[PDB]
RNA sequence: GCUCAGUGAUAAAGGAGGUAGGGGUGCAGAGACAGCCAGGAGGUUUGCCUAGAAGCAGCCACCCUUGAAAGAGUGCGUAA
């Protein structure tokens, strides 16, 4: 494993996938680890804080409650797939793959992606980044240059 | 899958004596003494090496069926009258303990009236706490049936697990409520 | 041992299948085969029953092929004595399955999925039958 | 246990031993599989 | 020489390493198989649909990366 990071894990932790700037509403984030120990009325001003810099998209968000109210969480990078859709200028993807396109990205798009989304994918090149996103769009009907 | 036959040697440490002499191998050690009767069509030695010999008459499939059984109630009486054999034995649910009264052993699951249960020859039992219930043997038919007796009366039930289960039995809890819709 | 077929003036005798002289075919259309061991009356509900269910396991790949037909008609008594020929059509019609000759077809697929796929199909079969493969 | 005619196994926790005669497939995951005559 | 069924002194499709004989094939001390110990990762929480379904209702897709090994993947399970 050249690329490090292998550690403890399984510790009763939570993932969602919140908007940058959205968690106050009562109804989604609500029923969301709310019986597990973090409180509701925190981390949404810990949240919309840390997205502010770059408020417009989805956030993966890591939860992990302790034994006792207090929480951590760490910030990611976005779906390979939603950052597809950006670049194609696209709603929602294909209803069949390859059967039918719903736009086209060129190699420095899915190069930029790979690059801003590399501290999360487990590679060792660059020319496998991006080839490992290039298989995300022959998914949701999006073919490269 | 499942590969061949394959013997375990098994025998010395000389703290198990053996002496055959007609189709009835004696078991010795510093427990007690065991004793099997054996079918002919077979023999068996004592090497002047330390194993525990067998042999057959041909290598018929039938043969397997016999060497192939021999060959453990040779091996089980050696570590059966050394290392011994214990059983640790727990209950669950409120209500349910286990007390000893001398030879006898008395248990209180659900039933109106406290049953009792008899230790018969060359087993031991002993109950540390009213959830262990702990018995040494020589053999392994005895300690292991007697195992039986003592949870023919309430077994596990597959809804919380209570009554009489080995030691590290994993009942495998199951959730009673059904009708619920995934 | 049935297709479908077209209207036309049938109604004819029974017939009466005679030794596996005539049934004797090989393997040509698919890669595997299927065949029979004795003659039978195959009505058009096991035909059916069978090809389905040989693509039913499938669902969306090869093709289907029948070197086989119907012809014998079948008359049956409806509940009265004996006092003429019967209908022909009052159940459904047949014809004859003598052993030798090949029935079921399949390829362009692997060799598992073409060997489990002809398994259900002889269960519809009423009559024994032997799995083969090609040569 | 299920009679039925054709035993078969169920799962691959399925080891299908013979007893008696009878064919009987004991299961340790689901008991549903266990089946007796086959 | 086989059956050890009392089948032979009724009875099918089908099911099961109960079992004898003959031939051949795959893996195999660059050490296979059963068992024991450990790993079984990341994007993809994938697309579509759905109140929700993140291997595991269903439809389509089912490629790629890091490696000794690990398929967007079998069975159980959760409202997810």
């Amino acid at each position: 494993a050249p690329k490090p990071g292998k550690a403890k894990k399984v510790i009763g932790v939570i993932k969602l996938a919140l908007e940058a700037g959205k968690a106050t509403p009562a109804p989604p984030v609500g029923p969301a680890l709310g019986s597990k120990g973090v409180n509701i009325m925190a981390f949404c001003k810990d949240y919309n804080a840390r997205t502010a810099d770059k408020p417009g998209f989805v956030i993966p968000v890591e939860i992990t409650v302790f034994d006792d109210k207090s929480f951590t969480f760490i910030l990611k990078t976005p779906p390979a797939s939603v950052l597809l859709l950006k670049a194609s200028g696209a709603e929602k993807g294909s209803k069949d793959p390859q059967m039918e396109k719903v736009g086209k990205i060129t190699i420095d798009q899915l190069r930029g992606i790979a690059t801003e989304k590399l501290p999360d994918l487990n590679c060792t090149t660059i020319e496998s980044a991006m080839r490992i996103i290039a298989g995300t769009a022959a998914n949701m009907g999006i073919d490269i240059d | 899958k499942e590969s061949r036959i394959g013997k375990q040697p098994i025998a010395v440490p000389s703290n198990v004596t053996i002496a055959l002499e007609g189709q009835d191998l004696k078991v010795k050690g510093p427990l007690g003494e065991l004793a099997l009767t054996y079918p002919r069509e077979v023999e068996l030695t004592k090497e002047e090496s330390g194993f525990l010999r067998v042999k057959k008459t041909v290598e018929t499939r039938r043969a397997n069926q016999m060497h192939g059984l021999f060959r453990t109630l040779t091996d089980n009486m050696v570590v059966g009258v050394s290392k011994g054999f214990e059983k640790k034995l727990i209950l669950v649910g409120v209500g349910y303990r286990a007390t000893v009264d001398g030879k006898e052993l008395v248990l209180n699951l659900g039933f109106s009236h406290p049953v009792k249960m008899q230790i018969p020859d060359s087993l031991k039992v002993k109950v540390e706490e009213n959830t262990r219930i702990t018995v040494s043997g020589y053999d392994k038919s005895e300690i292991g049936q007697f195992a039986a007796t003592v949870r023919k009366w309430r077994p596990p039930e597959p809804y919380k697990g209570k009554g009489v289960k080995y030691s590290d039995e994993i009942v495998r809890r199951k959730e009673g409520k059904a009708g619920k819709k995934k | 041992m049935l297709s479908p077929k077209r209207t036309r003036f049938r109604k004819q005798h029974r017939g009466r299948m005679k030794g596996i002289s005539y049934r004797g075919n090989r393997i040509c259309f698919g890669r595997y085969a299927l065949q029979a061991l004795e003659p039978a009356w195959i009505t058009s509900r096991q035909i059916e029953a069978g090809r389905r269910a040989m693509t039913r396991n499938a669902r969306r790949g090869g093709k289907i092929w029948v070197r086989i037909f119907p012809d014998k008609p079948v008359t049956v008594r409806p509940a009265e004595t004996r006092m003429g020929s019967g209908k022909g059509s009052p159940e459904y019609w047949v014809a004859v399955v003598k052993p030798g000759r090949i029935l079921y077809e399949i390829s362009g697929v692997a060799e598992n999925i073409a060997r489990r796929a002809v398994a259900i199909a002889a269960s519809k079969m009423p009559i024994r039958t032997q799995f083969i493969i090609s040569g | 246990m299920k009679v039925r005619s054709s035993v078969k196994k169920m799962c691959e926790f399925c080891k299908t031993v013979k007893r008696r005669g009878r064919v009987y497939v004991i299961c340790s995951s689901n008991p549903k599989h266990k089946q007796r005559q086959g």
